[PDB]
């Protein structure tokens, strides 16, 4: 299937502008930076939370390999 | 605009687009080489051969 | 992995000098790091004054 | 008319990679494919030129590849390129097998189990390109990792000795692992040409998982210009390795000529196989590690089973999302596992890590997608 | 023993990302390994010819090969004879195998140092730590003799006599031969021979680094003005 | 209750953020495929553009303002009639072929 | 029903079962006379 | 001749951090060399010692190179 009959749509309108019209960077920080937090509030209480489990379960497991390998009055 | 006046002179053209940038990457390899090995060898002053060489 | 010294040891078998490994007689790792004990092959006694490992 | 819509050659191309109705919204994500074909030309090429220098014996092998390193002509950069290349692969490889698993890819069932030959292939592949070398680690690791085939019943022994071509991992071992190393790549592409072959038939996924046909874009030069980006960025990164890093992700006991009478204080194959060494070293019976080793690979092929979402990707699937990342974490967990000694806490670790992953793929991410569904009310 | 004491970081002068070795530290450091080192350990992978441009002159080079005895392959006769070295010779092993160095050392085997620093992890820090850190057993200990305690070293037991100390040699230069200032230029020699690419590949990252900083801003430019038809567009439904 | 669950959930998931209804993210299988091409002018036409406007929003990483949102109470499946239908037909054929 | 009422593949992969193990057999080379029965 | 090392070596045990392992050195002699039957050793408590001393060494000793 190639363009041309990808599907069937109607009554929908595209404007668009020239690359040349326009600037590359609309306001890239202003707007950018505010939706760059949005978007990671919006994923970090589901991505963050086994990379920290990682960490702790990496803490304890390398500093109980740690205590392991030393002696104890006894 | 200088921008304009390179357009113009330069880039419209395709087959001046190329010659542009084949001359270019001429000039700049050049500029660039020499540019970036003296900015090496001033972060390295007195640890290289070619530094030190005279004394042998 | 050293090469043991025979006629040597705690067990008068083998002594390995490297992480200190002792061994008896029968070649088994008594006192010492070697996880387990020494390699026994695939002999057979060919004649009786001949033997074939392999 | 036009030609590159008619000539039998560029037709094809045309269809491939310029004309292609691509989906307007397919993120960095995707990325990964175009990478993973450059991964591959990278290596043919870097290996090509190490192969003019390199030769497969015992003896002649190791002083080989030092000898590229000091006295052939930039034969160090094109070495530690060919070497961080294949570190660079895996990443674009578990990347790319990582959107399957969240967007829903896997749905695409003729090119996602060519994907998962691919990986398989791969494997292979930089497996025996790391006892070219004939380091401690090359060696010690092809040694141990071969032997497991001894563990199958009745045939074990008969078999891993007929890999060898003797009692030992030796020099015909070594000289059949180069012919192997050369002529697999050759495979993957043709492979990866098939892989690509049925995505062509369907087209792309993107990341709302749903269709896109109302919504497509002519390949070039949206998605030319953004693979040359992505292209640059790996690029960037493997140049990072190489001429700050080179050895960062090695092992220096590979240094070390292998030397069959000393045995390596830890032996580990490289960092890419070290979740499913984790895996292996977990169990306590042989075969049965063996089995885990190819279960942790293979189930790969059973996830487009498992799926039980009424939604194709994880996008609007909360529950799924945090299952999915625990899966990556746990792999990360597999991983620095796999690299250390097998001692407390280590071993426990490894086992709890061993079973959490099978775990989610057999068990977890197959619930949360029907309590999702019930949530959804369907 | 199963124990730790893993290296400190030494500030050396080729630690940072774009730092060069010190070319004149390495020409001491090829002294302390030809003076000191070279009688019991092989650096089978470097020859006369790899100092220069590097330490030493074409000739100064040639007079350092020139010392030294290599066999001949064989001559009219059929028979093998001795010459001395020319900036083709790898330097010369000590012994003729591994099994007559052991002999020659109680049964340990000297490694070769072409590749020391690379193939221990902590490098330059490790074997650094390893020359200077030579003391006498804690309390307790007591090691199989001829075999030395050695804090850097796995299980602190080591088959290497202390090889370093003050005026262990006399420097070309004639800095003075303190046993820290021997066993830094051995280390910063031990790196060279390990990575002799070391310096080059290091004025390659900074033109790879210059070159990223130019191409990734540029070709991101480039995707947003083609994308910037799409980033723009405005979508319209309107049915009767 | 259910409800508050369904209710959290729902803003979870997100989906109403890019204007879509819960219908509009069924994969298609046959049956899905089916009931669409049973939908009705109107209800065809609208999915289309619901669709074209989460895509093109997922492009830009971007969501709608909240006054946009759709609302879980005003979410009505509009395709359940006709893919219950379609999947009732199905499970026919099928016992009628054994 | 109608499936159940096939299992006409039963006595048909029979046939073929035994073209699978008589096949993995010659491939691979005693209680067979004649043949490797007489080494 | 004087080695900038003993010397650093000396300045470096000044050091509170070291001042604490070395008393966890002097419990331990007292210890092992007063009995005549157990199997201890003092490695561990001068290994730590070490290690305080060495990762003090390193910041100033290159200096003086
Ligand atoms: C308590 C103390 C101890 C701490 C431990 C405890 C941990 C607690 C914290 C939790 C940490 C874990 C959770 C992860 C982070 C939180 C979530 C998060 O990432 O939110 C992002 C979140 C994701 O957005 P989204 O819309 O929800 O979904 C993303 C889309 O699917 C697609 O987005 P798109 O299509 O718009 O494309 C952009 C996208 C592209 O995303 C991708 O393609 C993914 C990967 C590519 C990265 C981006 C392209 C740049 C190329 C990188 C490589 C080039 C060389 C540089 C050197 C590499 C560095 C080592 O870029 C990103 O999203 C950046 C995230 C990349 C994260 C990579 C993880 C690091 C690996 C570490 C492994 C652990 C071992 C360490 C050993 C060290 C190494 C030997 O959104 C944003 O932040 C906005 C995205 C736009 C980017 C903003 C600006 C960043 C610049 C990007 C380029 C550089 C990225 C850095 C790469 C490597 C750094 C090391
Ligand atoms: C551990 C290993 C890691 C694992 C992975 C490793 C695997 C291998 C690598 C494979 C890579 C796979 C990734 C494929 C991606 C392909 C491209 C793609 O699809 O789209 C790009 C993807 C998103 O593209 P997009 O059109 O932005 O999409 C926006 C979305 O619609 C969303 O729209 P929005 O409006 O919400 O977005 C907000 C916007 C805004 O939020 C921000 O974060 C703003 C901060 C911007 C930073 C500076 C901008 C640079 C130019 C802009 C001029 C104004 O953030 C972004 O656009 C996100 C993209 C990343 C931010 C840009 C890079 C930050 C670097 C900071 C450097 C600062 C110095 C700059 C001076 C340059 C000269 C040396 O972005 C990336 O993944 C980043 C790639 C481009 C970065 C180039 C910028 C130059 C940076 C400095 C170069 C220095 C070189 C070395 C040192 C030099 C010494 C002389
Ligand atoms: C000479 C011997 C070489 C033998 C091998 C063959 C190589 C081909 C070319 C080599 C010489 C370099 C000259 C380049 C020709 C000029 C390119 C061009 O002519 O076409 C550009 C494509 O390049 C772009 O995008 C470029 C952006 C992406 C980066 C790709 C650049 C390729 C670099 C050339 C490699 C040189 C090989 C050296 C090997 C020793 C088109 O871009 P635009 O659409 O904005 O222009 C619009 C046209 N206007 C401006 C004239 C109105
Ligand atoms: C789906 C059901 C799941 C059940 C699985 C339970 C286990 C029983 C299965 C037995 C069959 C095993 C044959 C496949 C090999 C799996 C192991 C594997 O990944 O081997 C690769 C080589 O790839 C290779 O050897 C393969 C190269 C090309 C061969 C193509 C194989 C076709 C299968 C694909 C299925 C879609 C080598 O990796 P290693 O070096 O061992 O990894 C190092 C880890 N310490
Ligand atoms: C035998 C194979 C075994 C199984 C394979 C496992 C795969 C290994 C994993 C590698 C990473 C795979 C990436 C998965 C797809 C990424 C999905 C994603 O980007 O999700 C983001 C959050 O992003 C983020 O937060 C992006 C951060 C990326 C985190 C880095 C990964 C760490 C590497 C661990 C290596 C062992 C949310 O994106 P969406 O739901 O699309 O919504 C977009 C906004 N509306
Ligand atoms: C069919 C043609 C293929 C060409 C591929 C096009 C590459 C497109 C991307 C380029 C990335 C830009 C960064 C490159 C930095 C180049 C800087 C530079 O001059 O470095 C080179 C080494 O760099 C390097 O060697 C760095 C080069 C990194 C390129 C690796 C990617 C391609 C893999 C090649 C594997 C076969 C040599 O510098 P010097 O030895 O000082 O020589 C002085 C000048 N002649
Ligand atoms: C035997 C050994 C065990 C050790 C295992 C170690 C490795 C994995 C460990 C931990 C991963 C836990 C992930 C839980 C975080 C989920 C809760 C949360 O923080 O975020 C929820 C997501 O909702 C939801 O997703 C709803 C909550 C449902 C989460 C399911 C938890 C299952 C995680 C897997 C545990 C193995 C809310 O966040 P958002 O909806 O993004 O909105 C944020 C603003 N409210
Ligand atoms: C013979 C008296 C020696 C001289 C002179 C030098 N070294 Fe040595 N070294 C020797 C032996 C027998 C061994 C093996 C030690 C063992 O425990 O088995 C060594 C070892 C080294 C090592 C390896 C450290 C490790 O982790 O394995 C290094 C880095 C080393 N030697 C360096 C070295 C240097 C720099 C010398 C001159 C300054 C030197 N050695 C002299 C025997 C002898
Ligand atoms: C998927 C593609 C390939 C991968 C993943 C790959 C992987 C590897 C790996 C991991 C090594 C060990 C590198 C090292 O640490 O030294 C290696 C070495 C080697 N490879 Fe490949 N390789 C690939 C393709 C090829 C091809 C096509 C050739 C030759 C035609 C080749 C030739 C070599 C040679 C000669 C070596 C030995 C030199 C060296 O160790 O660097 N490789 N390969
Ligand atoms: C040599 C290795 C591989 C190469 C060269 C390769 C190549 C590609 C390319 C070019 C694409 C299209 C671009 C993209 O969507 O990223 C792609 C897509 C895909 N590949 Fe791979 N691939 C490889 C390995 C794999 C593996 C291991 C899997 C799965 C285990 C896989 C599964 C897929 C899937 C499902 C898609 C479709 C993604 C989508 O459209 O959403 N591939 N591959
Ligand atoms: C918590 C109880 C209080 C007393 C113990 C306090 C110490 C901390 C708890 C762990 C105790 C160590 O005791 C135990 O040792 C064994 C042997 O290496 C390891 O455990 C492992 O044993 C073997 C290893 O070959 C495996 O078959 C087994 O499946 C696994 O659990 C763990 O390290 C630990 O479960
Ligand atoms: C076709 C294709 N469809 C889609 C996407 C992205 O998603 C939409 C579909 C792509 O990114 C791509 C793609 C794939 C490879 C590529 O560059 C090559 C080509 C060939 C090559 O050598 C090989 F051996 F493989 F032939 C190495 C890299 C460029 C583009």
């Amino acid at each position: 299937r190639q363009f041309g009959h990808l599907t069937r749509v109607r009554h929908v309108i595209t404007y668009s502008l020239s690359p040349f019209e326009q600037r590359a960077f609309p306001h890239y920080f202003s707007k950018g930076i505010p939706n760059v937090l949005r978007r990671t509030r919006a994923c970090i209480l589901r991505v963050a939370p086994p990379f920290v489990a990682f960490y702790l379960v990496y803490t304890w497991g390398t500093q109980e390999f740690e205590k392991s390998k030393r002696k104890n009055p006894a | 605009t200088l921008t304009a006046r390179l357009y113009s002179l330069l880039f419209r053209r395709t087959s001046t687009f190329a010659l542009t940038i084949v001359v270019g990457a001429l000039f700049f390899e050049r500029a660039f080489d020499q540019g970036a090995d003296a900015i090496y060898e001033h972060i390295n002053e007195g640890k290289l051969w070619k530094h030190i060489k005279h004394k042998y | 992995g050293c090469v043991p010294i025979a006629n040597a040891g705690d067990f008068g078998g083998y002594y390995c000098p490297c992480h200190g490994s002792h061994y008896d007689a029968s070649g088994r790792i008594r006192k010492g790091p070697a996880p387990l004990n020494l390699e026994v092959p695939s002999y057979e006694f060919t004649s009786d004054d001949m033997v074939i490992v392999g | 008319t036009n030609i590159r819509k008619s000539h039998p050659l560029m037709k094809i191309v045309n269809n491939a990679f310029i004309d292609l109705p691509a989906p307007s919204n397919i993120s960095s994500w995707w990325n990964f494919g175009s990478l993973l074909g450059i991964c591959l030309i990278l290596q043919i090429l870097t290996g090509l030129f190490l192969a003019m220098h390199y030769t497969s014996d015992t003896t002649t092998a190791f002083s080989s590849v030092t000898h590229i390193c000091r006295d052939v002509n930039y034969g160090w950069i094109i070495r530690y390129m060919h070497a961080n290349g294949a570190s660079m692969f895996f990443i674009c490889l578990y990347m790319h097998v990582g959107r399957g698993l969240y967007y829903g890819s896997y749905t695409f069932l003729e090119t996602w189990n060519i994907g998962v030959i691919l990986l398989l292939t791969v494997m292979a592949t930089a497996f025996m390109g790391y006892v070219l070398p004939w380091g401690q680690m090359s060696f010690w690791g092809a040694t141990v990792i071969t032997n497991l085939l001894s563990a199958i019943p009745y045939i074990g022994t008969n078999l891993v000795e007929w890999i060898w071509g003797g009692f030992s991992v030796d020099k015909a071992t070594l000289t059949r692992f180069f012919a192997f190393h050369f002529i697999l790549p050759f495979i993957i592409m043709a492979i990866a040409m098939v892989h690509l072959l049925f995505l062509h038939e369907t087209g792309s996924n993107n990341p709302t998982g749903i269709s896109s046909d109302v919504d497509k874009i002519p390949f070039h030069p949206y998605y030319t210009i953004k693979d040359i980006l992505g292209a640059l960025l790996l690029i960037l990164a493997l140049m990072l390795l190489v001429l700050f890093a080179p050895d960062l992700l090695g092992d220096p006991d590979n240094y070390t000529p292998a030397n069959p009478l000393n045995t390596p204080p830890h032996i580990k194959p490289e960092w890419y196989f070290l979740f499913a060494y984790a895996i292996l070293r977990s169990i306590p019976n042989k075969l049965g590690g063996v089995l885990a080793l190819a279960f942790s690979i293979l189930i790969l092929a059973l996830i487009p089973l498992l799926h039980t979402s009424k939604q194709r990707s994880m996008m609007f699937r909360p529950l799924s999302q945090c299952l999915f990342w625990a899966l990556v974490a746990d792999l990360l967990t597999l991983t620095w596992i796999g690299g250390q000694p097998v001692e407390h806490p280590y071993i426990t670790i490894g086992q709890l890590a061993s079973v959490l992953y099978f775990l989610l793929i057999l068990v977890l991410m197959p619930t949360a997608g029907t309590i999702e569904n019930k949530l959804l009310k369907w | 023993s199963d124990l730790e004491l893993h290296p400190p970081s030494y500030p050396w002068s080729h630690r940072g990302l774009l730092s060069s070795l010190d070319h004149t530290s390495i020409r001491r450091g090829f002294q302390v390994y030809k003076q000191v080192c070279s009688s019991c350990h092989s650096m089978d992978y470097v020859a006369y010819r790899h100092l220069v441009g590097v330490c030493y002159t074409e000739d100064e080079a040639k007079a350092l090969a020139e010392e030294v005895e290599v066999q001949d392959g064989p001559n009219e006769d059929g028979e093998m004879f001795m010459r001395p070295g020319k900036l083709s010779d790898y330097f010369p092993k000590p012994y003729p195998n591994p099994e007559a160095a052991r002999a020659a050392n109680n049964g340990a085997l000297p490694p070769d140092l072409s590749y020391i620093v690379r193939a221990r992890h902590g490098g330059e820090d490790y074997v650094f730590s390893l020359l200077t850190g030579y003391c006498e057993p804690p309390t307790g200990v007591s090691l199989r003799e001829g075999l030395y305690f050695n804090p850097y070293f796995p299980g602190q037991a080591i088959g290497m006599a202390p090889p370093i100390y003050n005026e262990v040699l006399e420097f070309d230069d004639g800095t003075p031969a303190t046993m820290s200032q021997v066993a830094k230029d051995v280390c910063t020699f031990l790196r060279w021979a390990a990575e002799p690419e070391h310096d080059h590949r290091k004025r390659m990252g900074l033109k790879m680094l210059l070159m990223m900083g130019l191409l990734l801003p540029l070709v991101y430019a480039m995707k947003r003005h083609k994308w910037s038809v799409l980033k723009s567009r405005k979508l319209a439904y309107r049915p009767p | 209750w259910l409800e508050g669950i369904r209710k959290w959930y729902y803003n979870a998931a997100g989906f109403n953020k890019l204007g879509l209804m819960r219908d509009d993210t069924i994969h298609e299988n046959d049956d899905v495929k089916e009931a669409i091409r049973r939908l009705p002018e109107n209800l065809y036409n609208d999915r289309v553009f619901r669709i074209k406007r989460a895509l093109d929003l997922s492009m830009r990483q971007q969501i709608l303002p909240k006054e946009q949102w759709t609302k879980y109470e005003e979410d009505k499946s509009y395709l359940e009639p006709y893919l219950k239908e379609v999947i009732r037909e199905r499970k026919e054929r099928e016992e009628w072929a054994k | 029903r109608y499936r159940q009422l096939a299992r006409n593949w039963v006595p048909t992969a029979s046939l073929w079962g035994a073209v699978g193990a008589v096949g993995l057999v010659w491939a691979t080379d005693d209680w067979v006379p004649y043949i490797n029965g007489k080494f | 001749l004087v080695d900038p090392l003993t010397t650093v070596r000396e300045q470096c045990e000044q050091l509170e951090k070291c001042v604490k392992a070395r008393e966890r050195l002097e419990l331990c002699d007292e210890r092992v060399s007063s009995r005549s039957q157990t199997e201890e050793d003092c490695t561990e408590e001068l290994l730590d010692f070490l290690h305080a001393r060495d990762h003090c060494v390193a910041h100033k000793l290159f200096n003086s190179l």
